[PDB]
RNA sequence: CGGUCCGGCCGGGAACUCAAAGGAGACUGCCAGUGAUAAACUGGAGGAAGGUGGGGAUGACGUCAAGUCAUCAUGGCCCUUACGACCAGGGCUACACACGUGCUACAAUGGCGCAUACAAAGAGAAGCGACCUCGCGAGAGCAAGCGGACCUCAUAAAGUGCGUCGUAGUCCGGAUUGGAGUCUGCAACUCGACUCCAUGAAGUCGGAAUCGCUAGUAAUCGUGGAUCAGAAUGCCACGGUG
């Protein structure tokens, strides 16, 4: 088959060396790796109005990033599927893998 | 925001879920387009307020979950924008920084 | 010319020749040319009287003159004798469908008077 | 070979494979005049070619995306310059006082809070 | 403009003519950005001038610009709250802008049915020294020669 | 306007003209129901309805039929300004 | 390049567009001239960009006993079978008037009809909802796909081509009112949005006065989001023409 792996993080360097993790777990356990690439990035903006009563025109601008990274396998050996399921990655990375 | 208010609040969202959501059933099922269109449609549709006047997502006024204020809310956040500016300052929502493009 | 609408329109193009024609708009008087077999561009000169009272005919199918006004006329006093809301927004002067009288209630109040 | 040249104006960005002879411009699989209405971009997508004289010289085949008509045509012909100065590199410095080797940088201004448009305030009142 | 002297931006010449004072003449008759309309009025315009009364077509649009284009205008010169009015020579500049100006606003304030006729015949009562955007360039003329002392 | 499938009214209020409808002529119904509509089954009926502060009386006659019983019922008083 | 049902749709390619990580680039660095052997100014070359390249964020000590005890917090005062608490209905939408901020107009650089081009930035699971069938239409029925560079919202409008109207209170304007509907919701009377038919006011460019803008700006043309069951001419964003 192909496993299919999208990595979403807020943050770049974060989301990174996370791939740099399982795009070297995975031909260290022998299988030819597709990727990584990076998917467009989706920036989510809020404004506020900063004071407490009156002044409409006073406002702050904020923004969120979620960065996104994709990674196909084509070699989905039985050392490939438990090096990946137990590997050691931050609290900031969302895994979803794909079957 | 008057304690009363928030405990009105947080007994309208309880007392939704106790109902709708579960039991929409009478007017999403038996309100529709067949041989229900005679009486039995008619009852349902009377039969819909002996439910509280309560029951139903259309009375949420969604305030703040701190402070309880009604307007200027935020959904992505739960907060009121006066609280979602004073808790984003103190790096405290993750991810949010001040935009600047 | 005249209809059985007993207007005297134009000698312009007969779509907006039937729209002079009180009761009758644009898609009414498309509707009539249509049913009576005449082009739109087509003017009431060169229209003979063969084609003229195949006009009355189907206009004849609506309710269109001084007829549709008793019909207005009879539903505004049965509102203004019903004593409902907007009988009393009608007997006295004010809009009806619920805008603003605060400001900018003017067509309806005519014009201000100090 | 394909002599290559990449150009963008506003939001618009166009590729240029220009080939060895004929007059044949086709751009998205269409021709000149059946792409561009408007004669004031046909002749700046021409402009380029006549400073270069190529009277049916060169077969451009140049496709493009985003933007508008001007914003398209501007493209193309940042698109062609650079294609040419590939092309043989000795037209670089008459090309430059035609100012047709300079990007146009001039972006659309963001919305700004508090004002109605990018520069335009709201009506001022004394009282 | 304290401070910041500037140079100028420039433009493209006309289309159909090679001409960067007709590209000019299209930018002056432009309202809200459509350019592509204004185009088509000033080329019917200079059709219907050059066809009907005497070919040399742009030969014949500055026929019609040179006699409304002013030599000398007035400006204001404030002293004490008396401020004089000192007749000063128009740059060429700005003889072709002002000249541009009263033409395209003598031919939007007439009767006629179309734009292009409206500037068709502006252009022919100009050529021969008549209309109204003729008798603006007296009537600053009138007032510049009143205010001739102040030199 | 409310869709064809079905006219509203309260159910407190269609049981007490029911009761009105066999047993008689009564006093007039107080009721706070503006939101419902005048059926065919309360002609010969007066309901007082509720306007804010007061119950005014309608005596329902047949052109009321399809209305709001709080459209004969205004809620705000008001005569001139000066 | 092969093949094709002529759609990148298949084989395939990693060039190009683009996506997003890393790096390079602009410093008055270089060349003249002016200058007090100065700091700096004018001009030129090269360059994608030149002198703060464009735009944003970033707001010193302080001023106005400026604003907010109704976001929250808090000193003092006051209420404690009520100034606390629950419920139905009404009200915040009243209307002789005056003012502020907007939207749409008074048309022919336009209105209407048919045909046909070129965007960006967003949102979506009690959600976005295609195809097909029914309805003049708003919508309805059925139901695929999509937690999304994949699916949907979602066929951009100004523009261009052809035809018509021919300077009129009009084939301009779409206010007001009558009738018939749709959808959301326990519920559209007070007091929702939208659709169809009919109605077709004022208005023909605005007194004294006054506002915004120095370039991708003004002007004009559409698109999206937050709030939100439903309910923007407001607000916050985005591109086109210019
Ligand atoms: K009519
Ligand atoms: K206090
Ligand atoms: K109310
Ligand atoms: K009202
Ligand atoms: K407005
Ligand atoms: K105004
Ligand atoms: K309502
Ligand atoms: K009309
Ligand atoms: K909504
Ligand atoms: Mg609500
Ligand atoms: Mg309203
Ligand atoms: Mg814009
Ligand atoms: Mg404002
Ligand atoms: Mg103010
Ligand atoms: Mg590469
Ligand atoms: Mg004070
Ligand atoms: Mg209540
Ligand atoms: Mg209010
Ligand atoms: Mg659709
Ligand atoms: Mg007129
Ligand atoms: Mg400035
Ligand atoms: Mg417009
Ligand atoms: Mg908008």
């Amino acid at each position: 088959q192909r496993i299919r792996i999208r990595l979403k993080a807020f943050d770049h360097r974060l989301i990174d060396q996370a791939t740099a993790e399982i795009v070297e777990t995975a031909k260290r356990t022998g299988a030819q790796v597709r990727g990584p690439i990076p998917l467009p990035t989706r920036k989510e903006r809020f404004t506020v109005l900063i004071s407490p009563h009156v002044n409409k025109d006073a406002r702050d601008q904020y923004e969120i990033r979620t960065h996104l990274r994709l990674v196909d396998i084509v070699e989905p050996t039985e050392k490939t599927v438990d090096a990946l399921m137990r590997l050691d990655l931050a609290a900031g990375v969302d895994v979803q893998i794909s079957l | 925001a008057k304690q009363s208010m928030k405990a009105r609040e947080v007994k309208r969202v309880a007392l939704a879920d106790k109902y709708f959501a579960k039991r929409a059933e009478l007017k999403a099922i038996i309100s529709d387009v067949n041989a229900a269109s005679d009486e039995d449609r008619w009852n349902a549709v009377l039969k819909l307020q002996t439910l509280p006047r309560d029951s139903s997502p259309s009375r949420q006024r969604n305030r703040c979950r701190q402070t309880g204020r009604p307007h200027g809310f935020l959904r992505k956040f739960g907060l009121s924008r006066i609280k979602v500016r004073e808790a984003a300052m103190r790096g405290e929502i993750p991810g949010l920084k001040k935009a600047s493009w | 010319a005249r209809i059985a609408g007993i207007n005297i329109p134009d000698h312009k193009h007969a779509v907006i020749a039937l729209t002079s024609i009180y009761g009758v708009g644009k898609t009414r008087s498309k509707a009539i040319l249509a049913a009576a077999g005449i082009a739109e561009d087509v003017k009431i000169s060169e229209l003979s009287e063969g084609q003229i009272d195949t006009l009355r005919d189907e206009v004849a199918k609506f309710v269109v003159e001084g007829d549709l006004r008793r019909e207005i006329s009879m539903s505004i006093k049965r509102l203004m004798d019903l004593g409902c809301y907007r009988g009393l927004r009608h007997r006295r002067g004010l809009p009806v469908r619920g805008q603003r009288t605060k400001t900018n209630a003017r067509t309806r109040k005519g014009p201000r008077k100090p | 070979n394909q002599y290559y040249g990449t150009g963008r104006r506003k939001s618009s960005a166009a590729r240029v494979f220009i080939k060895p002879g004929n007059g044949k411009i086709v751009i998205n699989q269409r021709s000149l005049e059946q792409y561009f209405g408007r004669e004031t971009a046909r002749m700046v997508v021409r402009q380029p070619l006549e400073l270069v004289d190529m009277v049916e010289k060169l077969d451009l085949y140049i496709t493009v995306k985003g933007g508008g008509i001007s914003g398209q045509a501007g493209a193309i012909r940042h698109g062609i310059t650079r294609a040419l100065m590939e092309y043989d590199e000795s037209l670089r410095s008459e090309l430059r006082k035609a100012g047709f080797v300079t990007r146009d940088a001039r972006q659309v201004e963001r919305k700004k809070v508090g004002l109605r448009k990018a520069r335009r305030r709201p009506q001022f009142s004394k009282r | 403009p304290r401070r910041r002297v500037i140079g100028q931006r420039k433009i493209l010449p006309d289309p159909k003519f090679g001409s960067e004072l007709l590209a000019k003449f299209v930018n002056i008759l432009m309202v809200d950005g459509k350019k592509s309309t204004a185009e088509s009025i000033v080329y019917s315009a200079l059709e219907t001038l050059a066809q009907r009364s005497g070919k040399s077509e742009l030969e014949a649009f500055e026929v019609a610009l040179e006699n409304v284009r002013p030599t000398v205008e007035v400006k204001s010169r404030r002293v004490g709250g008396s401020t004089y009015q000192v007749p000063v020579e128009v740059r060429p500049v700005r003889r072709n802008a002002l000249a541009m100006r009263w033409i395209v606003e003598a031919a939007r304030k007439r009767g006629d049915k179309s734009m292009a006729l409206r500037l068709a015949n502006e252009l022919s009562d100009a050529a021969e020294n008549k209309g109204t955007a003729v008798k603006k360039r007296e009537d600053v003329h009138r007032m510049a020669e009143a205010n001739k002392a102040f030199a | 306007r409310s869709l064809k499938k079905g006219p509203f009214i309260d159910l407190h209020l269609l049981k007490k003209v029911e009761k009105a409808v066999e047993s008689g002529d009564k006093k007039p119904l107080r009721t706070w129901s503006r939101r419902s509509t005048i059926f065919p089954n309360m002609i010969g009926l007066t309901i007082a309805v509720h306007n804010g502060r007061q119950h005014v009386p309608v005596f329902v006659t047949d052109e009321m039929v399809g209305h709001k019983l709080g459209e004969f019922a205004p809620t705000r008083t008001y005569r001139g300004h000066a």
